[PDB]
RNA sequence: CGAGCUGGAGAUACGCUUUGACUCGGGGAUGUCCGAAUGGGGAAACCCACCUCGUAAGAGGUAUCCGCAAGGAUGGGAACUCAGGGAACUGAAACAUCUCAGUACCUGAAGGAGAAGAAAGAGAAUUCGAUUCCGUUAGUAGCGGCGAGCGAACCCGGAUCAGCCCAAUCAAGCCGAAGUGGCUGGAAAGCUACACCUCAGAAGGUGAGAGUCCUGUAGGCGAACGAGAGGUCGUUGUUCGUGAAACGAUGACUGAAUCCGCGCGGACCACCGCGCAAGGCUAAAUACUCCCAGUGACCGAUAGCGCAUAGUACCGUGAGGG
RNA sequence: GUAGGGGAGCGUUCAGUCCGCGGAGAAGCCAUACCGGAAGGAGUGGUGGAGCCGACUGAAGUGCGGAUGCCGGCAUGAGUAACGAUAAAAGAAGUGAGAAUCUUCUUCGCCGUAAGGACAAGGGUUCCUGGGGAAGGGUCGUCCGCCCAGGGAAAGUCGGGACCUAAGGUGAGGCCGAACGGCGCAGCCGAUGGACAGCAGGUCAAGAUUCCUGCACCGAUCAUGUGGAGUGAUGGAGGG
């Protein structure tokens, strides 16, 4: 979720993790729009999720390649 | 503008009548005081390589002379 | 516009408190905090109780009619109690909890 | 990527009938062209697109406060699909 | 930092938080598209390409001017600085020299300041010892249709102070002393009776007027790691308006001496006296106020900024006005 | 006693000092027959609902009837002129709190090279649906181009770009210029011109050479077969 669980996996285990997330904010997006948004936090959530991927792959990418 | 030695830069003209006598007339009392402006002119001449430059007159003199960082 | 800047966003006490309620209508009247606003300096104890008017339409039912809740107040009920009066706050320590100041007095139990 | 582009789908009492011959209708990204909506709808429901058509939308509303409102700016994408069509569940709603 | 938070937003829902939220410091990582705008085009925010890596997604590259390259430059700044260029109304109770004024404006370059600076000097003592700035000299000396009017410098007193190289503590923040009873009153910090702290009685809040109720004040503590040449013609500068007009500067034409040499000392000559041009660099005192803080015999809603916030509504094709 | 000169003072804000006052009621407002030689100043009551007289000294953005003065509010003209083409209207039925004015039926009248219909420019959601009824509507509205919410706008072939050039614009290099800048060959930008493939119908409440149905057409890439060898620029010519 935040601390070195998140750092175990490999290359397309990162790309896989954000894309499971996007498809997830768009149900929820299509959700929205038919008036079935019963849980409005998961939402933010998945988008500070989808940052925190991100923005790790980018700390190891300076943190080996330096 | 002269390559050598940046150009062009002038002053007023003064015209006054009485204009000229034993040292005094009554005086020489100005009828003028406009505001003009000074050139010079231009030639072929380089340096490390092909260059046709403009060229003073001051300057075209201290070139039939000396070469000074650019030849002829 | 100003508000609750006067003191410093910091309130003297804590939502969980026993407080007695010092100066206005209400007073030494003693309750449990259950709302702390430090920015707009507001509490809400078990103590200033108003009648509400709830203007009710086609909101779930008309039934348009009066209830009874608390009403929050300022600075106008001192900080914590213990000899069963109104105090102030001085001798800092830390039990089995080092990651903790306490608040103590002319005694020292909160 | 595929999940973004597709933003809602379209609401509307012409939408659900237009549904009901097998024509889906999304608000997509405005800059996301017609072979790039083809292919997010293509991937993210598993059914190939026959047909695509699309169109930009305006604005511009406000109730009172001297705000003098403001436009909001889509694009609207409509795809039939061949012979198998169907698209998930949020389809019959 | 120590329980709240979920921006103004005052509004419901979902929630997050002592396995330390929120907010405050300080660094990172993202950062579409336009804009110097920089691939090419363009009626800003849009249109259209090529190269390279790449699994498609996607990532990087493609402006010109300096220089081997490294690395620099374009654009933006309220005012202040220097430079190129430079008015008129106006004053002279008319006007043309003169004045307004090298002001206003345009343009260029740059910085937190800049400029200027290390005597071919000031000036008459064989004194001084780079520059700038302030006082003063002094409305003096002088200039001037000798009219309107313009107007130095040396000496001395201060701020600051040096000359050097070439060419042959401050923000995040924590700690912080001492009042209770009666009365008036919707409400007490007012009134009253006794009391207490003071290195703190600055001030803000709290149902009214607060040393002792809150935030604070004096005092102290406080950081991961973050700041600190001569000549001639033409002209001009300074008090310098052709004047007896030297000296600087320079557009045209000319064009020297080399230390028993050269420049200056207000035509010029002698004598006496002060200096070493034709190469560069340079802190500090000085100017300004977009921004920040503190203060005020400053304003308090026709005042004060144009605005208790708006360059908006509104006017105008536009600059612009509001 | 006008210009003017001289003298003595009243009042306002701010300041310093003293003396006080105030939620058992400050300032400000309102009424008043009291006082003083004037400017002025008190007492009382009423209103207000939190500040403030008096005295001494200091300082000023310090006293208004005028300026076709400035800002604002409100009067007069006056229930007056008008209500924006002399192309009419009538009745019935409906709706509604309310109807000359909204809806529906039947007549009537006016335009008909237009006062019908389709674009372009320009405007920007005014379009359709449901609801509203404060203001806007020269009257009234139950209605609207107004107010609120939802929806609607679909292109290989239509117009523009990924094609072309005109005037003009710009323009590496190149020509000039106190600066800023002014020109300028090729090239590039620039339609109002050239070029180029889709016709007939259907139908949302609101789109149609765009969607649906019927049958076409154009270019590109590839698979198959025939062909059995050429293809044919940045350049030439014809053609446009
Ligand atoms: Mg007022
Ligand atoms: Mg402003
Ligand atoms: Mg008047
Ligand atoms: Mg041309």
């Amino acid at each position: 979720m935040k601390p070195s669980e998140m750092r175990n996996l490999q290359a397309t285990d990162f790309a896989k993790e954000i894309d499971a997330r996007k498809k997830e904010l768009m149900e929820l997006r299509f959700q929205a729009a038919a008036g079935q948004l019963a849980q409005p936090h998961r939402v933010r959530q998945l988008r500070r999720e989808v940052a925190q991927l991100n923005t790790v792959k980018a700390e190891l990418a300076r943190k080996g390649e330096q | 503008t002269g390559k050598k030695n940046l150009v062009v830069n002038s002053v007023i003209r003064r015209g006054k009548a009485r204009a000229d006598g034993g040292v005094g007339r009554k005086t020489t009392g100005i009828t003028k005081r406009v505001q003009r402006a000074n050139l010079h002119k231009k030639a072929i001449r380089e340096n490390g390589q092909v260059k046709t430059v403009w060229l003073s007159a001051n300057a075209l003199r201290t070139l039939s002379k000396g070469p000074y960082k650019g030849i002829e | 516009p100003s508000a609750g800047s006067h003191h410093n966003d910091k309130l003297h006490f804590k939502k969980g408190d026993t407080v007695i309620v010092l100066s206005g209508k209400h007073k030494g009247q003693t309750g449990k905090v259950l709302l702390a606003l430090p920015r707009d300096q507001k509490v809400v104890v078990e103590g200033v109780n108003v009648i509400t008017k709830n203007v009710k339409p086609s909101m779930t039912n008309p039934q348009g009619g009066q209830e009874q809740r608390e009403l929050a107040l300022h600075a106008s009920k001192v900080a914590l109690v213990d000899p069963e009066t109104g105090k102030a706050t001085r001798v800092r320590k830390q039990i089995v909890d080092g990651k903790k100041v306490r608040v103590a007095v002319a005694s020292g139990k909160t | 990527s595929h999940y973004d582009i597709l933003q809602a789908p379209v609401i509307s009492e012409k939408a659900y009938s237009a549904m009901e011959r097998g024509v889906y209708s999304f608000w997509v990204s405005p800059k996301a062209t017609k072979t790039e909506i083809k292919d997010a709808i293509q991937q993210a429901f598993g059914v190939r697109v026959i047909g695509i058509s699309t169109m930009n939308v305006p604005g511009k509303r406000k109730r009172v406060g001297r705000f003098i409102g403001q436009r909001n700016d889509r694009k609207k994408a409509i795809v039939r699909l061949a012979e198998g069509q169907s698209i998930e569940a949020l389809a019959g709603q």
